[PDB]
């Protein structure tokens, strides 16, 4: 109990970093790994990023100076709609990046 | 340099995927328990791996208790039952704890320094795990 | 929590469980009924105890210790808040942290060549 | 008469004053007579000596006011006495206009009697009978000192404001849009100042001798030393030993009002033969009833339940607009570190995408309310908003209090 | 420790058994709230009529089944009048014809159930809107509930009483509970 | 055999008992529908696939790998 202090703040999993390959040969053929590595499909998330930041930049250029402002978004029927749409598109953007 | 994802909140749901469509191959049920992560500031229903749900069963969680999970590793640790259930039992070994403050999904980065031979021994011999 | 018991009454279901254990605890200056959780009454089913028997209860561990029968004369508050101080050399903690088998290793001495990074 | 008169009635105290002066004049709204039967004028209970056994006969009840003649007597005293009101002067008041506040939930017949009386005996040339929440969104019309608290962080009037208003009578929650409050989403809190005084009396009876006969002392102690728990209840309970205050009771012969002796200060070394009632546990317990009514073992839902119900039943588009503007008005909001706790617990209870933003005025919030109604008259909308005598005269008396000043109109 | 082999019977024994030996509350809560909302001692006995009128339950029955725990006078008008006699007195007015004749029945009506209900002037639907509609319906509780000591608010030691079930924490709270707050004793 | 699965339809209730359902498999350049035998029904009972997923099956040993 004195030893189980929070270590996630300063511990590396090292399993998600594919450095435990000594246990990978248990359930993996060589050619399957070879073909699944070459199918590292980039630009599929980037195309979604491209289709999203068009709307993101349009909204920023339209009402990015007041919707993001707390005072204007506090009392405005449609400006908060722009604010929350911008927050949502940014959230999907960085979630797709993750 | 490494980055991970942080999650917290209390537990109410223990249900698999309903899978209303049978498709002719499924007697609809899965070892993927969908839990709405009830944090006071946010809630989301997650399709959870059998390993993370097995660790949930290891903690023997019930309805109404804070949980802590990981996106990548799926590590499950509970601070304890919520203070709402404290009055239910006059005594209980399980500690009654409040919900930690913070958003459901939180992102943290680490730049931890690890020597080469710790990785050497970890690669030569796996360190350990909760599973049998 | 240390005090003489008055009676033990566990509510439950015949086939569905739903265990709700209750038992009055008495001493020289209180007569208090306690609703016991699942773990404590599971233990109380594990070790056979009777009403006149006196037991010691610790909240965190949940273990039960009975020593005598109406033999023991408990007194004072139930919720006695006393510390437990443990001494140890760093050899024991080193052996424990070296290996999950380190417990029996130090209990039997078959340790050896602990990595200096652990030290 | 270009400057109107600003009258803000209250079950406890009525705020009143002209449109010219910054500071409103104060007068308690309650009639008290001693056990011997000697009645004391509402402004003169503070002047009497015997405060042991006092029976209070106020026209206001838990909900509203009923005694029309006694209340009219009170107003006649409070608006015809320039000798005891320096600077103030009002002889008859024909052309003088009125800015009157009232509850959002006035009874039909009681409102009928009130409007009849004010129009026909007080000859108000024009007046505006509206609740405070309507005047609230006009705060942006003027620039002044104003403070704000963030829950997440550790025309000429606004439209989307959420109004929290607490008074001795009761506490209310009001969402306002375009200047017209959303009536169906307005909810009431049963806990008022009288309930607080009664529960302090009961706790003191259970912890000391009987002070149920005493009423002024209970109000004094709840006014001068009661503070909100800064974070929670358990931390204050553990730290209540260091947060211990001792109040010296006022001896009827030498001190009309008592003093709270702080152990941490040495500026009061003189000893007194009068007994001192120590206070260590009830300093934070009373304000905790707002967050946790269950500590008083009462079955009230609570402030958070009321606010979540009001927002959830409110249309979803304006809920973030509501929580984008929260302002506290009334006497009960003067307790320290209170609205910060509200912001924190809203932020805990509100979804992450929303941002909690509550703004707090310094000092008495009832004075800020009087200020906002006073400055509402300067607004160009008031001269359109005011209703004259004739529109009341030719029309039926029910029309004026049902159409323009009627709560059923905006329901 | 636990004995591996233990005595087990069939008739009296059962796996689940382990025994070793040698509406109204809502009314109480509302009444205690409303009496805690009343200051004057003389106003204590009359407000239960208000509670019964608002709740709609019969006054006599709930009064017998529940144990708890004027302002206007011409002479008072006179001394109040002379109190501020520095400046005083507005003017009322009256007229004639059938309209004012009917207004006689409402001017200075002096109507009171205890203070003011006594009328069909308020609609039953309006009455429900006033009283039964403002209060919340479904949100019984969202936040956790905390029960502390009934004497001092202590919470570290939780122990309900054996007679009245009241929660007590310390030895002093127990010893002052039995004779004062333990009515069942 | 490498190919993305389009859909799987097995008559496990109308007829049951490995009704020899048909599954369609697509690739970026070609797409065909493949019959499923009783032993193939049992094989697909393991490594369950709900379609919309790229899997590959060895032609010789008939072992399906879910990529
Ligand atoms: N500085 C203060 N500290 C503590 N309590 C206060 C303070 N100022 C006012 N109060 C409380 O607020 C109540 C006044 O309510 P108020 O808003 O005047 O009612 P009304 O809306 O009828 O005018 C009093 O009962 C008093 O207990
Ligand atoms: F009118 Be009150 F005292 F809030
Ligand atoms: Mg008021
Ligand atoms: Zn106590
Ligand atoms: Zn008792």
């Amino acid at each position: 109990k004195l030893f189980k202090k929070n270590n996630q703040v300063n511990r590396v999993d090292l399993d998600f970093l594919n450095l435990v390959f000594t246990l990978n040969d248990k359930d993996l053929t060589s050619y399957h790994a070879e073909e699944i590595s070459k199918l590292t499909c980039v630009k599929n998330f980037v195309e979604e990023v491209n289709k999203l930041r068009e709307t993101n930049k349009q909204l920023q250029e339209e009402f990015g100076e007041a919707s993001f402002l707390n005072f204007q978004d506090a009392n405005q029927y449609f400006k908060y709609s722009n604010k929350q749409k911008l927050e949502g598109t940014v959230d999907m953007l960085n979630f797709l990046k993750m | 340099k490494e980055t991970k994802e942080v999650y917290e909140g209390e537990v109410t749901e223990l249900t698999p995927e309903d899978a209303e469509n049978p498709l002719g191959g499924y007697g609809k049920t899965i070892s993927h328990v969908i839990v709405g992560l009830k944090s006071a500031k946010g809630t989301k229903t997650l399709r959870l791996d059998p390993t993370i749900y097995e660790s949930i069963q290891r903690e023997k969680v019930s309805i109404g208790d804070v949980i802590y999970i990981e996106a990548n590793t799926g590590a499950v640790k509970r601070v304890g039952r919520s203070d709402a259930y404290a009055t239910e039992f006059d005594l209980e070994t399980e500690e009654y704890v409040p919900l930690p403050k913070g958003e459901v999904h939180k992102k943290k980065e680490i730049v931890q320094d690890v020597t080469l031979h710790d990785l050497d021994v970890a690669n030569a011999r796996p360190q350990g795990g909760q599973d049998v | 929590i240390e005090g003489e018991v008055v009676e033990i009454q566990i509510d439950r279901s015949i086939t569905g469980g739903h265990k709700q254990g209750k038992l009055t605890i008495k001493t020289t200056d209180m007569e208090t009924i306690y609703e016991l959780g699942n773990k404590m009454i599971d233990g109380l089913t594990k070790e056979k105890v009777l009403a006149g028997d006196v037991i010691s209860i610790d909240k965190a561990s949940g273990k039960i210790t009975k020593l005598g029968r109406s033999v023991q004369c408990p007194e004072g508050e139930l919720q006695k808040r006393k510390t437990v101080v443990h001494t140890v050399s760093l050899h024991e903690i080193d052996v424990i942290n070296s290996r999950t088998q380190g417990f029996l290793a130090l209990f039997t001495g078959d340790t050896g060549e602990i990595r200096s990074e652990v030290r | 008469e270009t400057p109107p008169i600003v009258i803000d009635n209250g079950s406890y105290e009525i705020k009143f004053g002209p449109s010219t002066n910054k500071k409103p004049f104060r007068a308690l709204n309650a009639l008290a007579k001693d056990k011997f039967g000697t009645s004391y004028l509402s402004n003169h209970i503070k002047n009497i000596k015997d405060i042991s056994s006092i029976t209070f006969r106020r026209p206001h009840e838990l909900g509203q006011l009923t005694l029309w003649e006694l209340e009219s007597c009170i107003w006649d005293y409070c608006l015809f006495n320039p000798s005891e009101f320096d600077g103030f002067d009002l002889k008859e008041g024909k052309g003088h206009h009125l800015v009157a506040s009232e509850s959002c939930m006035t009874l039909p017949e009681l409102s009928k009697h009130a409007d009849q009386v004010i129009f026909e005996e007080y000859e108000f040339d024009s007046l505006f009978k509206s609740p405070v929440a309507v005047f609230v969104p006009f705060t942006k019309s003027y620039k002044g000192e104003m403070r704000t608290i963030s829950g997440k962080d550790e025309s000429d009037y606004h439209d989307f404001q959420l109004v929290i208003d607490s008074g001795f009578n009761c506490t209310w929650i009001i969402p306002v849009l375009k200047g017209i409050p959303y009536y169906k989403a307005v909810k009431k809190l049963d806990i008022g100042g009288r309930f607080l005084t009664g529960l302090l009396k009961e706790t003191l009876s259970f912890r000391h001798y009987n002070m149920m006969d005493e009423t002024i002392l209970v109000n004094n102690i709840k006014e001068q030393c009661l503070f909100v728990s800064p974070v929670s209840y358990f931390d204050s309970f553990k730290t209540k030993d260091k947060h211990a205050l001792e109040y010296v009771l006022p001896d009827f012969q030498t001190s009309f009002l008592g003093y709270v002796r702080n152990p941490r200060k040495e500026n009061v070394p003189l000893p007194e033969d009068a007994q001192i009632i120590t206070l260590t546990d009830e300093l934070f317990t009373i304000p905790e009833t707002f967050f946790h009514p269950e500590i008083s073992q009462i079955t009230k839902p609570g402030i958070v339940e009321a606010i979540l119900e009001s927002l959830s039943m409110l249309p979803e588009i304006v809920r973030p607009l509501m929580v984008g503007n929260i302002v506290c008005t009334g006497g009960n909001f003067n307790l320290p570190n209170f609205a910060q706790r509200l912001a924190a617990e809203l932020q805990r209870q509100l979804p992450t995408d929303w941002t909690c933003h509550v703004s707090v005025p310094e000092g008495d919030c009832a004075l800020f309310g009087w200020e906002v109604m006073s400055q509402f008259a300067k607004t160009d909308s008031y001269r359109k908003a005011r209703v004259t005598r004739e529109e009341y005269y030719e029309h039926g008396p029910d029309w004026c209090t049902k159409h323009r000043f009627g709560y059923q109109n905006w329901i | 420790m636990k004995a591996l082999v233990e005595e087990i019977d069939k008739k009296t024994y059962n796996p689940d058994i382990y025994f070793t030996s040698l509406q109204q509350e809502i009314l109480q809560s509302d009444r205690r709230f409303m009496e805690l909302n009343t200051e004057n001692f003389s106003d204590l006995p009359n407000v239960p009529t208000l509670l019964s009128d608002l709740t709609g339950v019969p006054r006599d029955r709930i009064e017998s089944t529940t144990k708890p725990i004027w302002v206007l006078k011409p002479e008072t008008l006179r001394e109040i009048q002379l109190s501020y006699k520095s400046t005083k007195l507005p003017k009322p007015k009256r007229k004639n014809t059938n309209r004012i004749v009917a207004l006689k029945k409402v001017l200075s009506s002096k109507r009171n159930l205890h203070s003011f209900l006594d009328s069909a002037l308020l609609n039953l639907m309006d009455k429900n809107v006033i009283y039964h509609n403002v209060y919340n319906k479904r949100y019984f509780k969202v936040l956790p509930l905390i029960t502390t000591c009934s004497i001092c608010g202590g919470y570290d030691s939780i122990s309900s009483c054996v007679n009245c079930g009241n929660k007590i924490c310390s030895v002093s709270c127990f010893k002052l509970h039995n004779e004062t707050r333990c009515r069942n004793r």
